[PDB]
RNA sequence: AUGCGA
């Protein structure tokens, strides 16, 4: 090419190179491509596009282009794309279902939705990757109406009855190491213990503690209470 | 989690008609329309309540840590 | 000129003043740091940029502060003189 | 947020006999203005919504992947095909009445069914207040975060703000 | 002009339909803002009964005990709300819980797995015993009085069959209910309607004659049941405007789009109230329209305060 | 009886200040401390 | 410094500045039981007592404008005209 | 009928999960180009 | 280009208030 | 001036970003203060600002009191610190 | 009150506080939040709460919203109501809203309260129906009269206005006329209003108002007029849907149409630029060639790129300007997205179009889509496609979706947007702090 | 127990002393009473004006102002008007229990 | 690395649970994947440090 | 009665009036050319 | 700082 990149058949098969599936005509199967030879590759976006003497290989599904969230977003063909952009700000930091093996993990913090639904409008791909299986949100019915002057810019409402029945109700974990040792220290003592000794302590502490020094796991608790002793 | 108790929207009591609903894509190997129309569900509130369901405590009742295993 | 070309609207009065502080001493004194140098107060030049070096050239000089510099003020925890501080208040009070 | 980047708080959870209720006679999860769509052109919501409905009604689920449809075939002729032989607006608009008075609105209103989720900012727990707290002792300023309930700091730019304003007694 | 008396006489019922469960009965020649008023009462201000203090004494259960906790308060009561008065607040616990203002239920379940279920997925409820905690868990705990007063009317979920948690063996749910009397204004669980909504009459006003097989291919475009056509070489009539749905499909052919016009009546109410199960609904708007009378004498009764 | 289930065994046991932090029926050395017939109080919201 | 008052050349009126700090000072008197000149008329806001006080110039206060000289004018409340 | 709900599908994988194969496949495969890296470390060529 | 197929069960699944199939 | 980021000296103290001058003297943190996420409402006048009540509890006006604010204090003490128009505090002159 | 970005002193105002049962956040009126450039999206706000009679009497008479209605940067008001206040009176304001003696008078008490000190009578005074026969009738502008006559002091006359608003007169018929805004004596005769009239209708009546009697009265009006539109949007509320989305056949003919020219304009405009013969071939080899040569350099594309823009830009301004208030399938006092538009409630004709037409050809730093040194500007382009879809024209729009090319292209325009929108902004921090610290 | 003192409330900055203008408030109402009130107020020949106004929904509060002429006292206005609705009660029960009745 | 679902939830584990990641002290931390020159494969850049090496630098 | 008033902080007025509308924003335009 | 709300 005059001026263009310095010709050559630079082949690639080593590591770390990044590859991406399209169909090869000539041969009608999947073909793999990086992105160093695409570049001089003409590929149809789609069957009907495919361009006489032109396009060696079509996409297999335009999808193909996007990352897995943005399959995730109903019809983001169709909004302008910075907002698509915020949906995956948005919907990446949506409280969701996090697992399910929450009682066996430890996080600082955890969100826990109780209320999870399948969107009935989705992409193939939220089946195909299971997305189902963490659902992070609910199917509400919403009317697009300006009508009680609170719903204006950024500001919706909610009925109050849809909470009251437990409409998007939520949970949040967390998480407390409680260590004895401090200071370690030397290592001439190390005794603190759970419990008491002196009886001396105010007896409405076994209203939280039991005669373990730890809380009854249940117990509603306050800011000031004691978690232990 | 489980079953919503009523449908959001509407307040008809919906938590009964989750096992008959199940059943009946099962047993009555019914589709999700005939079914959710004997069930009476006959708002689109009451009908996307159990239609959308995900019934994820049974994944979670398998980590009970409870019962040895 | 750059004001008109995204069809913003701005007082006349503001640039006039501006344009008149640029010129202050004849010159085209610009605003950042190196013109400052020749304002008077030096805390106001201590809490822009370079600190010290307004410190060196400060103390060398001797400089007294006659803290008028709203900043400089503000370091001095003083009743800034700008608006409402602009006058003092004294009260009328019988003699007999 | 509906799936679609169009994030809102909650205003006010609104009394259930306060809000619109449809001749269905349901009331709406969320109302959400249409005012922020002309900025947004968050169409692909339009579609969700009337989507939502169409698939509830049936009671089936709809495809959403890009390039699914085509200038030729709009999804506002397939589920405006599917909605309106559901026994509903080919439009999707349902005649509301006024939760408060209950007079019929001007006009029929949009309404359908989509997906929205919770972002984890419960801005809920942003809020704070000091009018007491530890202070640096470096400064007997108000020491810093949350947790230490410290003082939220008024900027070089708030100290412009308030010189500009002549407010020199509120500045100090 | 106006009295109260000629609206007496212009004012009408017609009763469509009663079911102990629903009923879709009409009022014309009524003013709009009655009948939104009777409704919005009939949600928010009619008392119902519901459990509200819910006492675990333990819950190992994978469901959190606050979310159950809730939904045991969503689960409507059979119960006739007039066997309870108001309780108080003003006072102490002690006295906040009586036979005159509580209704107790208890639920203690012991999940277990079963002897040995043929292969291995049998239904759980066929691996496990009280797998599947449905309102028929709800013992009924009468006190004294009430006991009696319950002899024919005890207290009985609305739908026993309403899963309400599943358990795994070994795990196990102790609490104790406290149902109360509240309003569906408090909260949505003390709503006794499911739906009590009214819509006005679709009015259909041809303003030119539509015939033959443009009468019938009319008739299409609505409700199989709202256009009625006799012979169509004459007239296609509407055979029932309130069987219509306002679609609006007609709109989009001005084959007809040109020869009617679509309003309403002010005057005539589709009424549509669902009730939950406490209560029969047209009972529960024989209360709604005392209550709202209750207040009108409530008003006369206060001294004007200033 | 205060308890503690073995975190990978189930097996219920009750420590004492006097026994290894372990379940005596595996060898685990993490303790689940057990929920009890317990009263609390629920407001249904 | 002093401005003879044959001199004052300033001003006739209060400025915005002037009148809110004098509202301030003299409201911040009564407060701290500065005895008032006018009828309480109910009032138990300060502020809004120093504001009938500024309606009547019952105010016993004087501004001292400073010229950037550092001359400065005494004024009384009962001359310049308040608003 | 395009999208259609695995319903019966989900709620036996929910009550029986997978004994021999995750559904999903690609769900193990995006995370294919991390695992494969770190095997690299320790089976492989040469070692 | 194929355009995505109608569903074949496209029927009435809605009424009025007071109605049913009853009257279908 | 000296011979791997080494702890800072005075020069460092002073300047880089803030200047102790601008991180703690030209802006400082505040007492008497508060932060939220705002939400609309139209019913206010367009000069107001509405506080929730946990802000209106746990901020506070230092009224010295008088014969004319002697009822409305002796009331806001009756309710105490933990209630509306009521105070969390006196300072005996 | 103070936001963050404190841009200015008007983003810093004291207000009045209400304490408010049961809430936790802080409640903001929405006529505020141009001057915050605020939004309820989850932006956060200090709450100041000031300790001395010297603050106080500052925070309520200089820092205070009255004070703040005109910026000093030009002096047109920053404070007005907004969105859906404004499609409020729009639609109230219409020679098509009547109102009966009952709905007339409930209205009116939904605005004011002379109980709250909201008027100068503590009385109520009425207007007679404007209309005495087929029943009593009120206008909308008979309500504004009303209502400017109940907060205004009975000692002073009304206001006489000749204003405009921002919709053309042509949208109400061949004769209409409705862009004349009229008062007499405090009494709308004639005309709508809108952005240009309340919320910061520079010149419009709430600033005459601001005028006339001062800023205390125009936030008094500020306030029934959120009664008003709230207590009117209540009864007839304010909904947009697909319908009012669609075009007719005739506008989808006429942008189909159109549409079928930019087919020669991508060559055309390539052959003028390569400077070549008029209709020369897509495939001439040695115009290939040039434009090899034009893809090695940057000035040249330039001329390229602002050239092709030209011409299919103005196939843009002939698809909108054909298509517009002409094709929608249903029109203005019914299509709520034009309304907004058009009213200046929310969006411009622009994103109508962006809707309803086309996006058009995307732009970068100023040009067309860039291109990889190979010629081609996406994988399914030939080397040098001359296509203006393959420049990024996008033909496709929101309603009726786009191509996955020209959704890889807007990606590009909304990002790059995005960009310059994070670094604008530390680029005018500077421009502040540089200069203030000089004129403070 | 007590002849309520609190549900209504004359409130003085509303009131004319010659006779027929005044704002009410009412505790724990809205437009569930409200507009049904004002509806059959409106239907007296002697209202010149009458509304009603939620200050604050959240606030839980009802302000219903009636100015009149000097045929009638606002708080006889009012008091007519709530006979009014008990009658008409009256009428909502009886028909609907004749309708029932009809069956 | 190969344990089936069934297995892998008798293990207390996300029955689909992907991996990839380090427990670290207890917390989550995956190593990011970075962009880095393709490999032994000269790519031609004109860079100003290139210059800034010295004189006669281009 | 429009004037001025003595005090008035018109400096940073026009400095504020300056910064704020420049965030909206063949020769040097915009802001590199008022930085210029 | 890494990431993030605006
Ligand atoms: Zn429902
Ligand atoms: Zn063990």
């Amino acid at each position: 090419s005059t001026r263009g990149q310095y010709p050559g058949l630079y082949l690639f098969g080593g590591h770390s190179r990044m590859l991406r599936p399209v169909r090869y005509l000539p041969l009608d199967k999947e073909d793999i491509v990086g992105p160093f030879e695409q570049v001089y590759m003409n590929i149809a976006v789609t069957p009907q596009e495919i361009q006489n003497n032109v396009h060696t290989h079509v996409e297999f599904t335009p999808t193909n282009i996007l990352s897995i969230l943005a399959n995730l977003t109903p019809f983001s063909d169709f909004n302008q794309s910075p907002r698509n952009m915020y949906q995956c700000q948005m919907g990446k930091q949506t409280m969701g279902t996090p697992g399910v093996a929450l009682c066996h993990r430890s996080d600082n913090k955890l969100y826990r939705l109780q209320t999870g639904q399948t969107p009935i409008v989705k992409a193939n791909l939220y089946d195909d990757y299971g997305m189902d299986n963490f659902p992070n949100g609910f199917n509400a019915v919403v009317a697009v109406i300006s009508y009680t002057g609170y719903d204006m810019d950024d500001a919706m409402i909610i009925n109050k009855s849809a909470d009251e029945r437990g409409f998007g109700y939520g949970t949040m974990y967390k998480t407390e190491k409680v260590d004895l040792a401090l200071n370690r220290n030397r290592g001439d003592p190390i005794t603190q213990h759970f419990g008491f000794g002196n009886d001396e302590w105010p007896k409405e502490w076994l209203e939280k503690l039991d005669e373990d020094g730890l809380p009854y796991i249940g117990t509603y608790v306050e800011e000031g209470d004691p978690i232990c002793a | 989690m489980i079953v919503p108790v009523r449908c959001f929207s509407c307040g008809k009591v919906v938590g009964d008609k989750w096992e008959s609903y199940l059943n009946l894509l099962q047993e009555d190997e019914l589709d999700e329309g005939t079914a959710l129309s004997r069930l009476g569900l006959k708002r689109y509130c009451c009908r996307r309540m159990i239609l959308t369901h995900v019934d994820l405590i049974e994944k979670f009742l398998r980590y009970n840590p409870l019962e040895k295993r | 000129n750059v004001f008109s070309r995204y069809a913003i609207s701005v007082s006349f009065r503001h640039l006039d003043l501006i344009a008149d502080m640029m010129t202050r001493q004849g010159t085209y004194l610009a605003f950042n740091r190196q013109g400052m140098e020749t304002s008077t107060s030096s805390f106001m030049k201590m809490s822009y940029e370079t600190t010290c070096q307004f410190l060196t050239k400060a103390v060398l000089d001797n400089e007294r502060e006659q803290l008028d510099s709203p900043s400089a003020r503000i370091v001095v925890g003083k009743l800034n003189n700008v608006g409402t501080g602009s006058f003092d208040v004294l009260a009328k009070v019988p003699n007999a | 947020s509906s799936r679609h980047g169009q994030k809102g708080v909650c205003s006010r959870k609104w009394p259930t006999i306060d809000m619109p209720f449809s001749e269905t006679g349901i009331q709406p999860d969320i109302i959400i203005n249409p005012h922020a769509f002309p900025s947004r052109m968050t169409i692909g919501m339009f579609v969700e919504s009337l989507a939502g409905k169409a698939g509830a009604l049936h009671g089936i689920a709809q495809d959403s992947t890009p390039w699914i449809f085509n200038e030729d075939d709009t999804p506002a002729d397939y589920f405006g095909e599917q909605l309106a032989k559901a026994g509903y607006n080919y439009h999707g608009n349902e005649p509301m009445y006024s939760g408060a008075t209950g007079e019929e609105l001007r006009a029929d209103i949009y309404v359908g069914v989509v997906y929205y989720q919770r972002l984890r900012h419960m801005v809920n727990d942003k809020f704070q207040v000091r009018s007491t707290g530890p202070v640096n002792s470096l400064t007997m300023q108000p020491v810093k975060g949350r947790k230490r309930h410290g003082g939220i700091r008024v900027g070089e730019m708030e100290r412009d703000a308030l010189i500009g304003h002549g407010t020199s007694f509120l500045l100090q | 002009e106006w009295n109260v008396e000629k609206f007496k006489k212009d004012f009408e019922v017609n009763i469509s339909s009663l079911d102990a469960r629903e009923a879709n009965f009409d009022l014309i020649n009524i003013d709009t803002s009655i009948a939104n008023a009777f409704r919005r009462i009939m949600i928010s201000e009619v008392p119902s009964v519901a459990a509200e203090y819910v006492y675990f004494f333990n819950n190992t259960s994978v469901i959190q005990d606050e979310v159950l906790a809730h939904r045991i308060g969503l689960v409507p009561l059979k119960v006739d709300p007039d066997m309870l008065t108001w309780v108080d607040s003003n006072l102490p616990d002690d006295e906040k819980f009586t036979d005159e203002n509580t209704i107790v239920l208890s639920l203690n379940v012991k999940c277990t797995r079963n002897p040995d279920a043929p292969k291995g997925s049998t239904d759980p409820k066929e691996l496990y015993n009280n797998a599947h905690v449905y309102a028929r868990d709800l013992k009924f705990e009468p006190q004294g009085r009430q006991s009696t007063t319950f002899a024919d009317c005890p207290v009985v979920p609305a739908d026993p069959d309403i899963l309400l948690a599943k358990l795994r063996p070994g795990q196990e749910i102790s609490l104790k209910a406290h149902c109360i009397l509240g309003i569906g204004g408090d909260h949505a669980k003390f709503s006794p309607v499911s739906t009590a909504s009214y819509r006005l009459l679709p009015q259909i006003n041809i303003l030119q004659p539509i015939k033959g097989e443009s009468a019938r291919r009319f008739q299409k475009c609505f409700p199989p049941g709202v256009i009625g056509i006799d012979e169509g070489s004459d007239e296609a009539y509407v055979k029932d405007a309130r069987k219509d749905t306002v679609s609006r499909e007609v709109l989009r052919y001005e084959e007809f789009a040109d020869k009617v016009k679509l309003g309403r009546v002010r005057n005539h109410f589709i009424f549509n109230v669902e009730s939950a199960g406490a209560m029969t609904p047209e009972e529960i708007f024989f209360k709604s329209v005392r209550i709202l009378k209750n207040k009108a004498e409530y008003l006369k009764n206060c001294p004007i305060t200033q | 009886t205060l308890k503690y289930i073995c975190a990978e065994c189930s097996s219920k046991l009750s420590l004492s200040r006097t026994d290894a932090v372990r379940c005596k029926d595996c060898g685990h050395r993490i303790l689940l401390k057990a929920r009890t017939k317990r009263l609390v109080q629920f407001e249904a919201r | 410094k002093a401005i003879p008052k044959d001199q004052r050349a300033t001003t006739p009126y209060m400025t915005k500045y002037e009148r809110a700090r004098i509202l301030g000072t003299r409201a911040l008197q009564i407060s701290m039981n500065a005895p008032v000149f006018v009828d309480l008329e109910g009032e138990t806001d300060p502020l809004r007592i120093a504001m009938k006080e500024l309606a009547e110039k019952k105010i016993p206060l004087v501004i001292r404008r400073y010229l950037p000289d550092g001359s400065f004018e005494d004024w009384s409340v009962e001359e310049l005209i308040v608003d | 009928r395009t999208a259609d709900f695995r319903t019966l599908e989900r709620e036996s994988r929910f009550i029986n999960p997978p004994k021999d194969k995750s559904a999903f496949p690609l769900l193990q495969e995006a995370v294919q180009p991390h695992i494969g890296s770190f095997n690299a470390l320790t089976e492989g060529p040469d070692g | 280009r194929k355009d995505v197929p109608k569903v074949e069960g496209l029927k009435l699944e809605h009424f009025a208030t007071g109605y049913d199939a009853e009257d279908f | 001036k000296a011979q791997k980021v080494p702890i800072p000296g005075v020069k460092q103290a002073l300047e880089k970003k803030e200047g102790l001058f601008r991180k703690h003297m030209m802006g400082k943190r505040v007492n008497y203060a508060a932060r939220s996420v705002i939400s609309p409402d139209p019913n206010i006048e367009t000069n107001e600002i509405g506080v929730p009540p946990v802000f209106a509890v746990k901020l506070t006006y230092p009224e010295p009191v008088t014969a004319y604010n002697i009822a409305e204090l002796r009331q806001a003490v009756i309710n105490g610190p933990d209630k509306w128009p009521g105070a969390t505090q006196i300072q005996n002159e | 009150m103070n936001r963050q970005p404190t841009l200015h002193k008007a983003s810093m105002m004291g207000h009045k506080v209400r304490v408010l049962p049961n809430e936790k956040t802080l409640r903001l009126h929405y006529a505020n939040t141009g001057a915050y450039n605020a939004d309820f999206d989850g932006d956060e706000m200090n709450m100041h709460f000031p300790q001395n009679e010297n603050a106080r009497a500052e925070a309520l008479n200089l820092a205070n919203t009255d004070s703040q209605y005109l910026t000093p940067t030009s002096g047109s008001p920053v404070r007005g109501l907004i969105q859906d206040h404004i499609s409020a009176g729009v639609w109230l304001t219409s020679k098509d809203s009547f109102f009966t003696r009952e709905q007339y008078q409930q209205y009116i008490y939904g605005c004011i309260r002379p109980e709250d000190g909201h008027t100068t009578r503590s009385k109520i005074v009425t207007l007679p129906p404007t209309i005495f026969k087929p029943y009593p009738l009120w206008t909308g502008k008979q309500i504004i009269t009303t209502v400017l006559l109940n907060v205004t002091p009975p000692d002073m006359p009304g206001i006489n206005l000749i204003s405009k608003n921002k919709i053309k007169n042509e949208y109400w018929g061949k004769g209409s006329l409705e862009n004349e805004v009229l008062f007499k004596d405090g009494a709308l005769l004639c005309g709508i209003l809108d952005k240009s009239q309340y919320g910061a209708s520079k010149y419009g009546i709430v600033h005459s108002l601001h005028e006339v009697y001062g800023p205390e009265v125009a936030a008094k009006v500020l306030s029934v007029l959120g009664r008003l539109f709230t207590n009117y949007i209540t009864a007839t509320a304010f909904t947009c849907g697909m319908d009012d989305l669609r075009l007719t056949a005739e506008g989808n003919k006429w942008r189909t149409d159109i549409l079928k020219t930019s087919v020669d304009t991508g060559r055309e405009a390539a052959a003028e630029v390569t400077n070549l013969d008029k209709d020369t071939p897509a495939d001439d080899p040695e115009l290939l060639k040039r434009l090899q040569e034009i893809l090695r350099d940057n000035n040249k594309s330039g001329i390229l790129d602002a050239v092709t823009s030209s011409k299919v830009n103005a196939i843009t301004s002939q698809v909108v300007s054909k298509c517009v208030p002409d094709g929608t399938m249903k029109k203005f006092p019914c299509n709520s997205m034009q309304a907004m538009a058009l009213s200046g409630a929310k969006g411009s004709n622009v994103n109508v179009s962006q809707i309803m037409c086309l996006l058009g050809q995307q732009a970068l730093e100023g040009r067309r889509v860039p291109v990889m040194v190979s010629g081609k500007t996406l994988p399914s382009f030939k080397p040098y496609e001359t296509d203006a879809m393959a420049g990024g024209y996008v033909k496709g729009r929101f309603y009726s979706g786009i191509k996955p090319q020209e959704y890889y292209f807007h990606c590009m325009a909304g990002r790059e947007g995005l960009i310059d929108t994070a670094v604008k902004t530390s680029r005018s921090g500077y421009l502040q702090r540089c200069l203030t610290k000089q004129l403070e | 127990e007590e002849p309520d003192r609190e549900k209504i409330k004359l409130l003085t900055q509303a009131t004319s002393e010659d006779g027929t203008s005044a704002s009410f408030q009412i505790v724990e109402e809205d437009h569930t009473l409200g507009n049904a009130l004002r509806y059959v107020i409106m239907k007296n020949p002697d209202v010149e004006f009458c509304g009603y106004s939620i200050p604050h929904p959240s606030e839980n509060l009802l302000n219903i102002r009636i100015q009149t002429y000097g045929e009638t006292t606002a708080v006889d206005a009012l008091q007519k008007g709530l006979k009014d609705l008990m009658d008409l009660c009256d009428v909502v029960e009886s028909k609907f229990t004749e309708k029932i009745k009809s069956m | 690395n190969k344990m089936s679902p069934y297995e892998l939830v008798q293990h207390k584990e996300e029955s689909d649970e992907i991996g990839g990641y380090f427990i670290v002290n207890g917390i989550e931390k995956l190593i990011r994947m970075l962009i880095v020159q393709r490999r032994n494969h000269p790519m031609a850049i004109i860079r100003p440090s290139f210059a800034n090496r010295g004189a006669s630098y281009s | 009665r429009s004037l001025i008033n003595p005090g008035e902080a018109v400096g940073i007025i026009a400095s504020q009036s300056v910064g704020e509308p420049s965030t909206q924003m063949n020769v040097t335009l915009g802001i590199p050319r008022l930085r210029e």
